[PDB]
RNA sequence: UUAAAUCCUUUAACGAGGAUCCAUUGGAGGGCAAGUCUGGUGCCAAUUCCAGCUCCAAUAGCGUAUAUUAAAGUUGCUGCAGUUAAAAAGCUCGUAGUUGGAUCUCUCUCGGCCGAAGCGUUUACUUUGAAAAAAUU
RNA sequence: CAAGACGGACCAGAGCGAAAGCAUUUGCCAAGAAUGUUUUCAUUAAUCAAGAACGAAAGUCGGAGGUUCGAAGACGAUCCGUCGUAGUUCCGACCAUAAACGAUGCCGACCGGCGAUGCGGCGGCGUUAUUCCCAUGACCCGCCGGGCAGCUUCCGGGAAACCAAAGUCUUUGGGUUCCGGGGGGAGUAUGGUUGCAAAGCUGAAACUUAAAGGAAUUGACGGAAGGGCACCACCAGG
């Protein structure tokens, strides 16, 4: 189920068990890199460059054509950002949500979420913090979460 | 649903302390203030001095008039109400006598018959009523 | 109904002898 | 009833059922290729794609996102590839 | 949510059997599962079964043949001393005879007649009668 | 016998018909063993109190009181429950503690094939061995 | 003409929200479930002591406004009526309690049928947008997913009412939280703690009692009600 939601919906991809790259693309896996390094250099997510190599050059699954996630092929050549994409797009969230919430003081439901958004960002923080990708001197306050954005 | 895990002995002892003491059985006999209220101080007998002889009336079902003798415990000087076994082991027990008394019968539980009378004379001038009933003894004053 | 006593003593008691029965018919098999 | 074999199911029926509890899972989405009108070049496109998506030559809007599959542009051709 | 996968498929296969089915799906597959239900398979109690094989944790279709009265796990993992041992089966099997006390031991995961002539303890996993 | 004795053991003599050389203690006419009984004493035939007989159990022992244990799965680890009987928190985010999916099939130096040395990631687990007062079981 | 209040009918078998709750149009703001997905990360999770957010109504402290209703109160009758104080409305602080109900923790698996409904998606002839000039909306058929709610059932369970969970339980172990231990004394005394207050949270013992309680099937029963008959009953009469 939902980590702070009462959903629990099954919705979700399903990988085929051919894992092998299928015989009508001609794209080696150079070349798909290098459209990987451009894209990243436009200031794309990881996921929005999964989500345009799927569906405009037809790479399936770029893990089953080069090798490698996209995040560690960005990382090798060093295109890849300090705090991780997901922990990004929740502070940004709660940077919205707070900004909201400071124009609009009667909300308490934009409070409650508020708390469900910052925990969590606790929640990633620690698990970032326990395999090393955060620095163990970080830590989200609500002053220095606008700054992270 | 209870706590099955490997390593949760010290919350399912602490918990079986806690619920332990949510007995009346286990708080009586560990709480200390029975024991420091019970008139016999814990013991099974104890002896008196007959204040008097009063009379307790029994159920409403079947009316009756029982005979009991109100006495004074010597180690702790509670007043406590005593009953004998007939009209004629009343004429044995004088005022001012020494008397051994014990419990009614039932661990501590009054009589089902005769209303909140909890005692029973065993021993009157140190002899018993027993033996005063069937001849076999007299008793001194 | 009936007391619960006699209902688990039934319960028992079938429950062995589908024991002694599976008891003998393994037993057939040597 | 209660005489089936569970290893073997029927196309219809391991066709009929959610993606993820087949007997083992496989994707409903594929991928197409597809000729703009304006043009002959040959673009694929994943069937349930999320971006809007472009002729790199001519620039025509080739699909439009919905919320499962895409829709395309009418006059484009499209084939089911592999 | 899911943990113990090894006492979902021993209650998937009981609730199985006791509709009177003949062949029962379980997900997720296992080390622990697959040697659990080979060790049913050489006493005569599930027959047959395969391992479907996705790139996931696998599944497994057991064909049931009806002899089976109770499979069951034993959670936690308890410690079986070879002589707690004994108390164990007094606790768990209805007879001296049939049912069995599955461990995993040092020298396999197996039942505890093979145990006891092996000489050795191990973690209680189930049982089965 | 023993320090000297007593007791026990061994032996003379005496020692049993009501073999009076006389077994008690409790309970029974609602339920586990055991009653279609009698006689006194009062209320308006039922009915308070008292003495008995008959039967039953254990027996040189048998009642009683109190505590405690077992019955008891009324403390529940084994092994209880929580709609209507005692009982689930107003509701959800909300650290510690408890629990956590699938997966991986021994050698190097110096002395006589061996001894020393590094152990091999650490454990938990299991088996073996030493060692650990008697008395108690 | 104005002031405050409130959004009926449509309005449910509906929907949304963590719960309390949520119904005039329009715009803005920031959230959200489900669905779709050959995206990404790759165990990051489940459950709660501590501590914190929200919490109907009534209530307390400052303001504003006071239409209706209305505790108290003044009158008139004898549970009602006239007038109407505090309040009910808004803003800012508190209080944190309800039959706050499914008198029913949360997460996970397995275990019958049916045809309805809400949202999303997929496939498909047809009718419609005054035969629509292709798509699109509205209907129609079927399937898939997460829902709300039913009917049915020797799955099993229960003391029974009944439950697709209150099942998979003496054949007794998926994970974890709170909590009961006969009836009263008694939510009392005492101490602590929160609160401006009202009160909230925690919470005994002495003693007393043989019960307390839950579920279901039932004869008779002075009577009571619906009808019918009769000039030894009635109306009008002799």
């Amino acid at each position: 189920g939902r980590m702070h939601a009462p959903g629990k919906g099954l919705s979700q991809s399903a990988l085929p068990y051919r894992r092998s790259v299928p015989t009508w693309l001609k794209l080696t896996s150079d070349d798909v890199k290098e459209q990987i390094y451009k894209l990243a250099k436009k200031g794309l997510t990881p996921s929005q460059i999964g989500v345009i190599l799927r569906d405009s050059h037809g790479v399936a699954q770029v893990r089953f054509v080069t090798g490698n996630k996209i995040l560690r092929i960005l990382k090798s050549k060093g295109l890849a950002p300090d705090l991780p994409e997901d922990l990004y797009h929740l502070i940004k969230k709660a940077v919205a949500v707070r900004k909201h919430l400071e124009r609009n003081r009667k909300d308490k439901d934009a409070k409650f979420r508020l708390i469900l958004i910052e925990s969590r960002i606790h929640r990633l923080a620690r698990y970032y913090k326990t395999k090393r990708v955060l620095p163990p001197n970080w830590k989200y306050e609500s002053s220095t979460a606008s700054a992270l954005v | 649903g209870k706590c099955r895990g490997l390593r949760t002995a010290r919350k399912l002892r602490s918990h079986r302390r806690d619920q332990k003491w949510h007995d009346k059985q286990y708080k009586k006999a560990h709480l200390g203030t029975a024991l420091k209220a019970n008139p016999f101080g814990g013991a099974s007998h104890a002896k008196g001095i007959v204040l008097e002889k009063v009379g307790v009336e029994a159920k409403q079902p079947n009316s009756a008039i029982r005979k009991c003798v109100r006495v004074q415990l010597i180690k702790n000087g509670k007043k406590i109400t005593a009953f004998v076994p007939n009209d004629g082991c009343l004429n044995f027990i004088e005022e001012n006598d020494e008397v051994l008394v014990a419990g009614f019968g039932r661990k501590g539980h009054a009589v089902g018959d005769i209303p909140g009378v909890r005692f029973k004379v065993v021993k009157v001038a140190n002899v018993s009523l027993l033996a005063l009933y069937k001849g076999k003894k007299e008793r001194p004053r | 109904v009936l007391p619960k006593k006699e209902k688990m003593k039934l319960r028992r008691e079938q429950w062995l002898q589908k024991i002694e029965a599976i008891k003998l018919a393994e037993q057939k098999h040597r | 009833p209660l005489a089936k074999d569970l290893l073997h199911p029927s196309p219809e029926e391991e066709k009929r059922k959610h993606k993820k509890k087949r007997l083992v899972q496989s994707p409903n989405s594929y991928f197409m290729d597809v000729k703009c009108p304006g043009c002959y070049k040959i673009t694929t496109v994943f069937s349930h794609a999320q971006t809007v998506v472009l002729c790199v030559g001519c620039s025509t809007v080739l699909c439009q996102p919905t919320g499962g599959k895409a829709r395309l542009t009418e006059g484009c051709s499209f084939r089911r590839k592999q | 949510v899911r943990m113990n996968v090894l006492a979902d498929a021993l209650k998937s296969i009981n609730n199985a059997e006791k509709r009177g089915k003949r062949q029962v799906l379980i997900r997720p597959c296992s080390k622990v599962i697959v040697r659990f239900l080979t060790v049913m398979m050489k006493h005569g109690y599930i027959g047959e079964f395969e391992i479907i094989d996705d790139h996931r944790a696998g599944k497994i279709v057991v064909n049931l043949t009806g002899r089976l009265n109770k499979c069951g796990v034993i959670s936690p993992r308890f410690d079986v001393q070879l002589k707690d041992l004994e108390k164990w089966q007094n606790n768990l099997l209805p007879s001296r005879q049939f049912g069995f006390i599955v461990l995993t031991t040092s020298a396999g995961i197996m039942d505890h007649e093979e145990a006891r002539r092996k000489h050795t303890g191990g973690k209680i996993l189930g049982f089965f009668f």
